[PDB]
């Protein structure tokens, strides 16, 4: 909740309320009620919306791919390897802290969409996909069907076309004491190479496969993946992203005016 | 007035002595014991020779040499020959029992080498040849010791013998968390085990069941300069400790 | 019928789930637990034993017991190196594949101190002193007596105690390390050189060899679960 | 052995947790704590409203 | 959870921490404090993941068959016999332990895929399954309809394509105190005939079929097992399994190195 | 079987829903929380700080 | 009549079972024991760390 | 709506399962218990009777 | 008005019934009578073992 | 439950454990701790599974 106006009358005194010295860094507590006569106000206005748990607390899309019900030579199934930065919006709000420590739900929303052809007599049956989730260092899948696919530690899901979208919850897997959302530093000790947070960035990669053929028609499905942070912590506020986002790798960017103009230094017509 | 080497040993009418050795390791902590009314499940009453059966049998000596890869030896049968307690062996359907292992080798202040003694519970073995099963001949040849390669065995029905991987396709260097000692000639002797009873069922067969192998496999190669002593012998000497016996009826082994 | 309102994630099917099921066989009389000796409780008591490790995986080796056989003897030169390899237990061709290796290749992370234990193999005749050294990440690698000495090390003389338990303490600048071999999470170098040649009197052989054993510390631990990228297979077997 | 907590309004709603990791639980949002002290005021020295801050 | 760190400072003695005598086969209970001066450290690190339950309370594939919707001659139906040494990820996991004892949590994944034909006017209903467990001794199917599928005592599932995927528990249902991992033994008292595990493996087939045909197009169904133990004991642990697999009946391999090799017995450069 | 009607919404994904949900890594050990400076609790403790404005924003 | 036990953290969690065969329960991760003493000093003798192991 | 979760196994049919069910007929009156001599419990009680064993199942 | 039974073990498992007809509840599985006195020894006579049923 | 078997040893008597009379129609109620010695083991082993309600309660 929000602090409530306090009555004010007239005054006559050497108190400063109106002046300070911003020079020291220190933001002026200064309320209406200096400056000014003010009524009493019994403010109930809460803050309660923009608490960082609700800030973030949302799911939005990351990523998303593609893979075939066919194809001679196995390549048939997608991977992608986890990340937060190739999305515009999520990324923004992430960098608004410096760092940061969070659980995650994972909710997938897996679509398929068939092609044209001259194949005919087909009554497909429904498709049933599979992610595996493949920490780094474990084996991963060559062909859409190399062993690997067993999942016989990696964790997985298996999901029907056509009911509720897939979901997990994942703990704070991060090695330090919280996720790093900058890091100016480099890989190697002789500074020479990986410049970035793309150093800090390994989480292993999300493979995903048909289980099913369904039909001797072409199909094709595109999983798309939600992040939504839940128990968040955040430290080090920092300037929201000014410039356009141009890599996923890193912090370059193309210099950009800090706002848009107006006529004159008087114009209300604000652009 | 002592030495945590000194060792005296005794069950029965046989008794050992260790004028150098380390500890004593003690199966998985656990000392041999008779089986409890509430683990059995055999209901006629079991036999316990005791003395009889519970002593020190020597097995045949082998000779060690600067190539020898290692030996071993299957034991539930090993000791089918040896006196009451092949015997017991023999006219019984079901037996359970504990054992003392000691593994007896010297040489002198100028030898050197190194040998792992450790003792493989359900050591089951591969084949040479991929397609068959390893004939028993090859698998156990009782108070014979059987022998590892420094290579790759060959066809027909024996072991695949290759030491590197103890002919159970691990990493030989890994046998280490079976119950083991250390023969380091430089400092040691002989080695001692206390190998428990250890299986799924309270009691088993004797003779189509080996619960476990002793092995000796040297990774510091035997050496010594001329002149000296060249034949370095290795002893194994066993004994069963509290076994019982049941299901009793006439002798053989079908 | 109480009102019901389905949350995403239904039906589906997550590895890693755990509810309970209906049992296929009601009433069954399970056979009676029985005292096995040696029993385990977590994958760490294994790795807290004792392993032999392939240091000298070199030229050929790795397919003879000469893996295990660390080469040691009389020189006419000071300070000479006997063996070098990096506190990379995960991925590294020398560690990875001991018992700690093995259990450390299910997981993703890890920390921890590590228990290196060195065994002489040569005749009782023969003396020497060694300085075993680990020198964490951050200059390069030492190449010298010096250099390495100016890490954390133990001097072992080779009296009747032939074994001698150096021990790597965790250093990091983070709680845990990556299993996989990932610079950010470097782990330093170990090595072993001579502190004072071996000595040996007449008729007495001048070379011996090393053992060398690997363990954890009752300070270990791992996480993140994960196949091992150890065995692989083509066809169901037969 | 649930819990009982207040609604957000101008009532509770009871709640229990099912899964044994905690992370499986849904995000405490009835959470209220505040310091802007460490980003306005972060001087070592207490400032007065109605003194200068050049004395 | 693990051990805390103990300060340690400097010391002078006759006390040897640091050399003991490897030979006893005894593991050296060694800390940081000895060899070397520590600060104190409260260490809250948990090894609750690598409990023996967690290590393998995991859903994993052990096989997987097929059967068609049509074929004259009855013989379009499907069976295994049940078992855990077809698939290389389970097999090593299970097998660093001698014995073992757990209840088992059965995962079946059902799918079907349409072939090419000719066939025209399909539009095929759902599909339904039937997966019957036949303890040993039972009398088993010889084609598609034959009498023995009432399961009037052996227990078994049907299921509707597009549901969640179906779901059983199994008690401990070994006939020793234990199941057996390994047998250095074989079947008979003259040992003659079979050696190896395949002795004590005997524990009954599983029958899958469709149903319903659907329609006269051709289809292909696919049903995957998943095992899952919970409520684990574990005895004896062993050595990982070096070599690969080569037979499901055995422990025959072919001879492998102990690990790869490096240039030097001093190269940091790790193959 | 207890008897259950299920109402619309059901099977649905609301970006913005808040219910549990299974745990795909199981006991997992988290790293434990340090106490890293400047905290953030509310986007509102951004606010109150000052920042420049471009009143001059004008004529490029 | 259920049952509350601790959560994985760094609160608790309800549970009933509902099924009368034990086997249908859920995995018990809640679990914690440990004996190292089997696998490491499983020596008859006692070994001091400040001592030799030959004496 | 109370929040729900299914888990693998519904909808499925399980030879053996063991769930309550609607009743096709209710209140339905059923009739009185009699007391029936030779009561079995259990398929033991069986087994635990004599029965003549064919030992002479020879040639024909 | 729920109730509590002991599962089929080497802990319970609560229940309530939801139906009026008690013919739709679930087998009664924790059932375990006995009476072989019925089938053997149906004598109006009692045997004693070591006895002769003869004498 | 099923019964646990009870230690036995060895017997001189006139009592006839070992001999009835089946005319009789009644069934032995003969132990193997009669006609033979038997050490003494606590079975805990269950009928359940084999009661009239397990063996029919199948679809
Ligand atoms: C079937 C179930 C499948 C579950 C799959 C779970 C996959 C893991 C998803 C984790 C997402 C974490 C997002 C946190 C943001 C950090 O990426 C950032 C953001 O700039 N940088 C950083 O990279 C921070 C550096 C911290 C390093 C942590 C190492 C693990
Ligand atoms: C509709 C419901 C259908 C339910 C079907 C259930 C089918 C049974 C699945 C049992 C899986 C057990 C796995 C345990 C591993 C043992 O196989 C091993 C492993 O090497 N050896 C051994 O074989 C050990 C020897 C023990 C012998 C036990 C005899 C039963």
């Amino acid at each position: 909740r929000v602090a409530d106006t306090v009555g004010s009358g007239p005054v006559n005194s050497e108190s400063i309320p109106a002046l300070t010295a911003a020079e020291t860094g220190h933001t002026s507590q200064v309320v209406p009620s200096d400056t000014m006569q003010t009524r009493h106000v019994k403010n109930y206005h809460s803050r309660s919306e923009s608490t960082v748990e609700n800030f973030l607390c949302r799911s939005a899309c990351v990523f998303y791919t593609t893979y075939k019900n066919h194809d001679s030579d196995g390549d048939n199934f997608a991977y992608w390897v986890i990340n937060a930065r190739q999305v515009a919006q999520l990324r923004r709000k992430l960098e608004m802290f410096t760092y940061a420590r969070f659980d995650l739900e994972l909710t997938f929303v897996i679509t398929s969409t068939q092609e044209q052809s001259t194949t005919q007599g087909q009554d497909t049956p429904v498709l049933t996909h599979q992610i595996m989730y493949v920490p780094p260092g474990g084996p991963v899948p060559t062909k859409v069907n190399s062993y690997s696919w067993q999942t016989s530690t990696n964790p997985s899901v298996f999901w029907t076309e056509g009911n509720a979208p897939p979901r997990m919850s994942i703990p704070f897997i991060g090695i330090g004491n919280a996720y790093s959302m900058f890091y100016d530093g480099w890989a190697r000790f002789d500074k020479q190479g990986t410049y970035g947070i793309s150093t800090l960035n390994s989480m292993g990669t999300l493979y995903m496969r048909h289980v099913n053929g369904g039909g001797p028609g072409p199909i094709v499905s595109t999983v798309r993946i939600y992040f939504k942070p839940k128990h968040v912590k955040t430290w080090v506020p920092r300037p929201p992203r000014l410039c356009q986002y141009k890599k996923a790798g890193n912090v370059n960017f193309i210099p950009t005016s800090v706002t848009e103009g107006r006529t004159d230094i008087t114009t209300m017509k604000t652009t | 007035g002592y030495s945590d080497r000194v060792r005296s040993i005794t069950l029965g009418n046989s008794t050992i002595t260790t004028q150098e050795c380390a500890n004593v390791v003690v199966g998985y902590g656990v000392w041999p014991a008779y089986l409890k009314d509430e683990e059995a499940t055999a209901e006629d009453q079991p036999t316990q020779p005791d003395v009889a059966t519970c002593r020190f049998y020597t097995l045949e000596s082998v000779m060690w040499q600067q190539g020898s890869p290692g030996w071993w030896w299957k034991f539930p049968d090993a000791l089918s020959n040896m006196g009451l307690f092949g015997q017991n062996m023999q006219y019984h359907y079901l037996g359970r029992a504990g054992y003392t292992i000691h593994v007896q080798c010297n040489a002198s202040k100028f030898h050197q080498g190194c040998l792992l003694v450790v003792c493989v519970p359900e050591a089951e073995m591969g084949c040479a040849t991929l397609a068959n099963k390893p004939d028993p001949k090859s698998l156990s040849k009782g108070e014979i010791a059987s022998t590892f390669e420094s290579q790759n065995s060959t066809g027909e029905t024996a072991v695949q013998a290759n030491v590197i991987n103890a002919g159970m396709g691990v990493g030989v260097g890994n046998l280490t968390i079976f119950p083991h000692q250390w023969i380091n000639l430089r400092t040691n002797n002989s080695a001692t085990i206390v190998m428990p009873y250890i299986n799924s069922v309270p009691m088993d067969n004797m003779f189509r069941h080996n619960n476990f192998t002793l092995m000796v496999i040297p990774f510091a190669p035997l050496s010594y300069s001329a002149g000296a002593t060249t034949y370095v012998p290795i002893t194994v000497t066993v004994a069963p400790m509290c076994a019982e016996y049941n299901g009793l009826r006439l002798a053989g082994k079908q | 019928g109480l009102p019901t309102l389905a949350t995403p994630g239904s039906n589906q099917f997550l590895t890693s789930d755990d509810f309970q099921s209906p049992s296929a066989m009601p009433q069954f009389d399970v056979t009676p637990e029985m005292d096995i000796p040696g029993q385990v409780n977590n994958l760490m008591e294994i790795a807290e034993v004792d392993s032999v490790v392939p240091v000298n995986n070199t030229e050929g080796k790795e397919m003879s017991i000469e893996a295990y056989q660390i080469p040691v003897q009389s020189n006419p030169t000071n300070g000479s190196q006997v063996f070098g390899f990096p506190l990379t237990p995960g991925a590294s061709s020398v560690l990875n594949r001991t018992l700690l290796g093995e259990i450390l290749n299910y997981y993703a992370h890890w920390s921890g101190s590590i228990k290196l234990t060195f065994m002489f193999c040569g005749s009782a005749m023969a003396t020497g002193k060694f300085l075993l050294a680990y020198s964490p990440p951050g200059a390069g690698a030492p190449t010298t007596r010096k250099e390495a000495m100016l890490g954390t090390h133990v001097i072992w003389d080779v009296g009747l105690q032939s074994s001698c338990v150096l021990c790597i303490p965790w250093i990091s600048q983070t709680h845990y390390r990556y299993v996989v071999m990932d610079e950010y999470t470097a782990g330093g170098y170990i090595t072993c050189w001579y502190q004072t040649n071996i000595v040996v009197p007449a008729d007495a052989q001048s070379d011996c060899k090393i053992l060398c054993f690997v363990s954890a510390c009752n300070d270990f631990s791992v996480r993140m679960l994960k196949d091992t990228p150890f065995i692989k297979q083509d066809n169901f077997f037969q | 052995g649930a819990q009982v907590s207040t609604q957000k309004t101008g009532i509770h709603y009871t709640n229990i947790n099912y899964y044994k990791d905690a992370a499986s639980n849904s995000a405490n949002r009835q959470d209220f704590t505040q310091d802007p002290g460490k980003f306005t005021e972060p001087v070592k020295d207490i400032m007065v409203k109605s003194m200068p801050a050049l004395n």
